[PDB]
């Protein structure tokens, strides 16, 4: 409902069985992370929808 | 003579001329009606105008010959101020007509009889690192107030940027205020070096356009512009 | 002469001039109409203005020559106050026109004949650890009131933060009040270094 802050780092809390792959476009390195960790996007990391 | 003055049979009293009080912020602008020597001791020609300041006299009284045109306030410039004197006074005392002189900061001076400000008390151009200046040498070989003492020819532009408190000289002319465009990695602009005609893609640090570069508009073919705005992620946006 | 004064045949009495009482919070701002020497013993030119304080006389009476322009209240600054004097008085006694001087705290002073405050009794910038300041050196090589005596060039910015009671000098200019953004672990912001573009 409330609009998000564009300044803040986009963080997505990954569940223990789910898996998200992020594309760090600045260095062309693709990493996929899973577990209890919340992944934090960099300046150009984007989620795999 | 101070006191009650008794005029003679030959002398006819008209009026008591009041001496004008001169402060450091004011001076007396007066011409001369006849050839004479004033109280300083320098002979003045007919029609010559000059200034009376506090360094001469604290309270000068407009003489019978001297015609006071009016008081002149001081033209004070702060440390962040400059001004352009139209027709400055040279070493011979006469005006250098058609020329202009720039005055730097922190110099409280008086406008000489003939000197005019071009636009008033202008502000000196201070610039940040991502700010800058595009100039135009109205004359040839300025080669002045330049760090590398580089001499631009008449009519060509150059770029001044960085932490510089720059004051435009009488020969140069500021064309436009130029600002550096903040670009990170994998982003950039299309600059067009019009001196050589070629257009390049600058990507990397925050690029600032040089003296002979203008932004080039890349015209994409029609349809492609829709696919870049719509297709942000075709792996997820594929059903339509 | 104190008492009943009997004027002579030559002297015409106009009025009794009242001596103005000077307190530590007030001083007499007066000019001079003719060249003369006052009761202190220093000759004063025509049109020169100066201040009469308690250190000179407790009760000065506006002289026949001296024209009192008005009383001047004291310009007192607390320990958390600063002010900018426009056209200050130099060592020669004349105004340095076009210049400005900053006065620090706890200095009760009188506004000299020509000196003006830029904005009044301003407040000095005190800053916490998570508070700070973005500046702009209006001139070149300030290299003053700096802990590392670093000298900024004219026009570039720098950051002052932490527990510092900072008072902006005549050369620098405060751009904006900057506050630190409280971020814990796995949280943060996206800063853009515009000097390098990244």
């Amino acid at each position: 409902l409330a609009p998000r802050n564009k300044t803040r780092v986009v963080s997505y809390r990954v569940p223990h069985n789910a898996a998200v792959q992020v594309y760090d476009y600045r260095e062309k390195r693709a990493r996929v992370v899973f577990g209890p960790e919340l992944v934090s996007l960099g300046p150009e990391e984007q989620f795999t929808v | 003579t101070v006191g009650a003055y008794l005029p003679a049979v030959f002398e006819e009293v008209l009026d008591l001329v009041d001496a004008v009080i001169l402060t450091e912020k004011t001076a007396l602008h007066l011409r001369a009606r006849r050839n004479f020597r004033d109280f300083r001791g320098v002979s003045r020609r007919t029609g010559e105008e000059w200034l009376v300041t506090v360094q001469d006299t604290e309270a000068h009284v407009p003489d019978v010959h001297e015609e006071v045109l009016g008081v002149v306030p001081i033209t004070t410039l702060g440390p962040h101020n400059y001004c352009v004197i139209l027709d400055p006074v040279g070493p011979d005392g006469k005006n250098q007509l058609g020329q202009k002189r720039v005055v730097k900061g922190e110099k409280s001076f008086f406008l000489q009889p003939g000197e005019q400000l071009e636009q008033g008390i202008q502000d000196v151009y201070v610039l940040s690192e991502q700010q800058g200046l595009l100039l135009r040498a109205l004359q040839p070989l300025e080669e002045g107030e330049d760090e590398e003492k580089v001499s631009h020819q008449a009519g060509d532009h150059w770029l001044i940027r960085g932490p510089l408190e720059y004051v435009p000289s009488a020969k140069v002319e500021v064309v436009e205020e130029r600002q550096a465009i903040p670009l990170d990695e994998n982003e950039g602009i299309y600059v067009q070096d019009v001196k050589t005609g070629k257009v390049r893609a600058v990507i990397g640090s925050t690029y600032m356009l040089t003296q002979d570069e203008v932004l080039w508009e890349k015209e994409l073919p029609p349809g492609v512009e829709e696919l870049l705005n719509k297709g942000q992620d075709p792996l997820a946006d594929r059903g339509e």
